[PDB]
């Protein structure tokens, strides 16, 4: 059983996005779908069902008429066309599967998705900026910044994905129309200065060539 | 529509030709004719109560009464009373759940037409919903969905193409499954009522996804309600259209503009299939008069007969609609058919005449 | 229209004891002639997709150990573990679908207990780059402490000051349940030669007199 989500994109506020949703594992036109989205206070709260034959469709008084629920079961994909956002509506988007055990049309989800984000906020897409923390002036702990980027996320990693010796990365927070964002790892005296410590930083929608290393200057 | 078997001169077959009937279909009347008083010159039924004790197998007629056999829920009535022939009925249930057959047989005098009756029920191709929300035990053990399944005094059900719907009432409830509540409706071509027993028979071939239909039946002083859909898919219809209007809602194989052509040709459209099993829609789409009844009643090819006569299949549904003056007459058609068949329908518009001849296959 | 108010929010517990959680309704659940009452419990792991646990608010799923037990009836909702593992710090909601809409509740994380620990504070002066674009930032990081409450101030020349920082904590941990906490004020680079003393003070239960940090320009 697998639920693949897919369009999570920023959109000014009143503009529309289309996503998809895909599955495997099981026969598609047997059960019903249905979407679940969560606020940034991680409140849950449903948002739309469509049936197996794609004739009966329920939504919450709160969005009815600007989401529209479809599927096509010859593809086995599930799709939500929402229309006219607002800033309430941003969140993350699951695609769960009702659960058909009892012959009824209202039932709890077994299989839930990943999520894909969405992003209301006018705010206009701009790039990272990465800069290296190194202590100035017994065990080394290094750091990583990322400030000046909107929105999120973004992926950190130490020397290409090999580094779990001790990781933190920290959530990010809103400056004004800019994220901010840093990461910690404490590795032991003997390895800095001498070995690779390298800062990989990623990006969606934009392009990220930045592996900036730490200097242990002054 | 109805099943008739003439032992008078007065119909189609005469007695002074056999009957064979391997069909699936359900609660409906069999009518038997037999005059006794007028004439019975050794004219006998045999066994003399065939709807009560009826044999097995013609190559050994063992004496066999209904009630051994397997059948569910009938209905025999043996009338009398008509003052020009005399009729024997029986009802048949589509609960049956297996594939039972049986022969009776009838003799006469003078080489007096000798008819022979082969009649067999098939269980029912699709398969049935049953609601019984009224309380009322069955021990048919079928697919039940009670007062639980019901969504806050709501049942919202899709139905397959071909599917039965029923429903166990013994309230009175008005207008059900007539009146739909959207601007369109989805017409059902069989709904009957016995013990106000529901039932719904699912079409082949609809035209909006938004179509529905309602039924308020009441229990246990609570107003239950059930919502009839269909599961959509659009199908072309194998024909031609004659009309020039190009917005419609149906989807023809061939197409002519029967208003533009000259007078002095009148062409034909010829329409042609070959499949094992079939599962088609055939009609056309005339602007002008259609003649002669299209489709019950077809032009034999190179004399007015039966459609289901040249096909001999039961499963043959007929549809029709109109938009405007476009006259759309169609039939939908299921199961391999024993021997190459063809017929021809005709359509005339003012001074043209265009021709649609059908060939249908067994291999 | 349908209210789930769950309680407790928060819940700390010890490695192995009887947890009990409640999940208020603002309606009758239950079908007399089925005799199910209509409510499930979900588990959101960290940074993961939710699970379904408890259908029918008593019987569990295939998958679903057998220390997880769902009780209750009517409104009054409970739900019992026994034997807690490590990796069970997730968020668990109860969601209702007796009639549309079907709600849910506001959840109730699941703390760890642990034997408290004092935090690792560790000072950043702004990098050589930060500084040639017109920007210049100080980040003091606590890595690793136990409970979550600190509170981390600043002092500059003397001054204390609070405009420009920011915060982040990280979750209890799932690798050894100790929290995490960033610290960055943001200035101007011309603000930064003014002063000289730069100091990130920490208040925490472990030791009465506060963990300072300083560095100098
Ligand atoms: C409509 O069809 C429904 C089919 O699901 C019927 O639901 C069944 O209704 C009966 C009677 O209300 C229930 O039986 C009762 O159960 C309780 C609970 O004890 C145990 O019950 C079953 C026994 O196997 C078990 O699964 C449970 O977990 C409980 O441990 C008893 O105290 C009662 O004495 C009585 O036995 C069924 O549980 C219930 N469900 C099923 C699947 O059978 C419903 O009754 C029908 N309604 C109408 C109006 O016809
Ligand atoms: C409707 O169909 C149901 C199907 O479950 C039947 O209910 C029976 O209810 C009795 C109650 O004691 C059970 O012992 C039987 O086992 C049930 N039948 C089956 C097939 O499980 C009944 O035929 C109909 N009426 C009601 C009220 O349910
Ligand atoms: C069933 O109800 C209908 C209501 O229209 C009524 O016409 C009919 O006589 C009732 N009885 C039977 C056996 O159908
Ligand atoms: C009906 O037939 C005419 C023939 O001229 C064609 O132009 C038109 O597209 C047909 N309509 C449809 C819906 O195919």
């Amino acid at each position: 059983v697998m639920l693949v989500e897919s369009g999570g994109d920023l959109v000014k506020p009143g503009g529309s996005l289309k996503v998809s949703c895909a599955a495997s594992g099981f026969t598609f036109s047997n059960y019903a779908m249905s979407w679940v989205r969560q606020t940034p206070e991680k409140r849950l709260e449903w948002v739309a069902t469509i049936s197996s034959g794609a004739s009966y469709t329920h939504y919450p008084d709160s969005v009815k008429g600007r989401f529209t629920i479809s599927r096509d079961n010859a593809k086995n994909t599930l799709y939500l066309q929402m229309s006219s956002l607002r800033s309430e509506d941003t969140a993350m988007y699951y695609c769960g599967r009702q659960v058909n055990r009892h012959d009824r049309a209202l039932d709890a989800m077994d299989y839930w998705g990943q999520g894909t984000s969405v992003t209301v906020s006018p705010a206009k897409t701009t790039p990272p900026s990465v800069y290296p923390l190194a202590p100035g002036s017994s065990m080394v702990t290094l750091g990583c910044l990322v400030k000046g980027y909107f929105p999120e996320p973004v992926t950190v990693t130490w020397n290409s994905g090999s580094l779990s010796s001790g990781v933190h990365t920290f959530p990010a927070v809103l400056q004004s129309d800019l994220y901010t964002l840093s990461s910690s790892v404490t590795v032991p005296s003997s390895t800095w200065p001498s070995e690779t410590v390298t800062c990989n930083v990623a990006h969606p929608a934009s392009s990220t060539k930045v592996d900036k290393k730490i200097v242990p200057r002054d | 529509i109805g099943y008739k078997c003439n032992f008078s001169n007065e119909g189609v077959h005469n007695l002074k030709i056999f009957c064979t009937i391997h069909s699936y279909f359900i609660y409906d009347k069999i009518r038997l004719i037999i005059p006794k008083k007028s004439s019975s010159p050794e004219f006998k039924i045999l066994p003399e109560k065939c709807f009560q004790k009826v044999y097995t197998d013609y190559e050994n007629r063992v004496e066999t009464d209904i009630s051994e056999l397997g059948l569910i829920e009938y209905e025999i009535e043996e009338n009398d009373t008509n003052p020009n022939y005399n009729e024997r009925t029986i009802t048949i249930s589509p609960f049956s759940p297996k594939d039972i057959e049986f022969f009776c047989f009838c003799d006469n005098t003078e080489e007096g037409r000798s008819a022979m009756v082969h009649v067999r029920v098939l269980k029912y191709p699709h398969n049935i919903l049953f609601t019984n929300l009224t309380n009322d035990l069955f021990t048919y053990l079928p697919k039940t969905y009670n007062e639980s399944n019901f969504v806050s005094n709501v049942l919202e059900v899709e139905l397959n193409d071909g599917e039965l719907f029923v429903l166990a009432c013994e309230l009175i409830n008005k207008k059900c499954f007539q009146e739909g509540k959207e601007k369109a409706l989805y017409k059902s071509n069989k709904i009957i009522y016995h013990k106000n027993l529901t039932i719904f028979k699912a079409p082949f071939y609809v035209t909006s996804k938004d179509v529905n239909t309602e039924c308020t039946c009441k229990f246990k002083n609570n107003n239950y309600k059930i919502v009839l859909k269909p599961k959509y898919e659009k199908k072309v219809i194998h024909g031609c259209n004659f009309s020039s209007n190009v917005s419609s809602k149906h989807t023809f194989t061939d197409s002519l503009d029967i208003s533009l052509v000259d007078d002095s040709a009148h062409i034909s459209c010829n329409v042609h299939l070959s499949e094992p099993k079939y599962n088609h829609l055939v009609g056309l789409n005339c602007p002008g008069d259609i003649i002669p009844d299209c489709f019950f009643q077809v032009y034999q090819p190179e004399n007015i007969v039966y459609l289901d006569s040249q096909i001999n299949i039961g499963d043959i549904e007929y549809y029709e609609d109109a938009e405007g003056d476009d006259k759309i007459k169609l039939f939908g058609i299921v199961g391999s058919i024993p021997k190459t068949t063809s017929f021809t329908c005709i359509c005339k518009k003012d001074k043209k005449s265009a021709y649609m001849t059908v060939t249908i296959d067994s291999a | 229209d349908i209210v789930m108010s769950q309680s407790p929010s928060s819940l700390a517990v010890s490695v192995g004891e009887k947890v009990t959680m409640s999940c208020k309704s603002s309606q009758s659940l239950f079908y007399s002639s089925n005799q199910k009452n209509y409510l499930a419990w979900y588990q959101q792991k960290p940074g993961q997709s939710p699970k379904l646990l408890i259908y029918w608010a008593s019987t569990r799923e295939s998958g679903v150990p057998d220390r997880f037990t769902g009780s209750g009836s009517g409104t009054d909702f409970t739900l019992t573990i026994s034997s807690v593992k490590a990796e069970d710090l997730a968020v668990y909601y109860c969601q209702q679908y007796y009639s549309y809409p079907p709600t849910f509740g506001g959840g109730t994380k699941l703390e760890i207990k642990r034997a408290d620990a004092a935090p690792t504070v560790s000072i950043f002066p702004p990098s050589s780059e930060q500084l040639t674009s017109g920007g210049a930032s100080v980040v003091c990081f606590l890595n690793n402490f136990y409970p979550k409450d600190i509170n981390v101030k600043w002092k500059i020349d003397g001054s204390e000051r609070q405009n420009g920082v920011l915060n982040s904590w990280t979750d209890q941990d799932s690798k050894d349940s100790t929290y995490s906490m960033s610290s960055t004020l943001t200035l101007t680079k011309d603000e930064y030669e003014r002063h000289n003393s730069y100091t990130c003070e920490a208040t925490h239960k472990t030791s009465t007199s506060p963990i300072v940090k300083s560095f100098n320009r």
